């Protein structure tokens, strides 16, 4: 219900993305 | 851009515009120096 940004790198590439996300612990729109 | 019911501790807070005066289109330009 709120906008959120993820800043993650996978092993070569840095990807930053700001959407409405479901967040997991222990899809993506707008 | 969140749409949640507004409890003023009085419902959906997004008002719709009436096609009051004629609508205007606005563009704002910001410069990094
Ligand atoms: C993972 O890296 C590949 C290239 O190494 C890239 O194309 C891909 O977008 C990356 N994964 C994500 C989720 O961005
Ligand atoms: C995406 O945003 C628009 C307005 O910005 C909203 O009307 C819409 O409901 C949002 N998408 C979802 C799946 O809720």
């Amino acid at each position: 219900k709120s906008q959120s940004v993820i800043i993650i790198n996978n092993s070569t590439n840095v990807v930053i993305r700001a959407c409405n996300f479901e967040l997991c612990d222990n899809n993506a729109f707008n | 851009i969140s749409n949640v019911p507004f409890s003023p501790d009085c419902y959906w807070p997004l008002n719709d515009y009436g096609f009051g005066y004629q609508p205007y289109r606005v563009v704002v330009l910001s410069f990094e120096l």
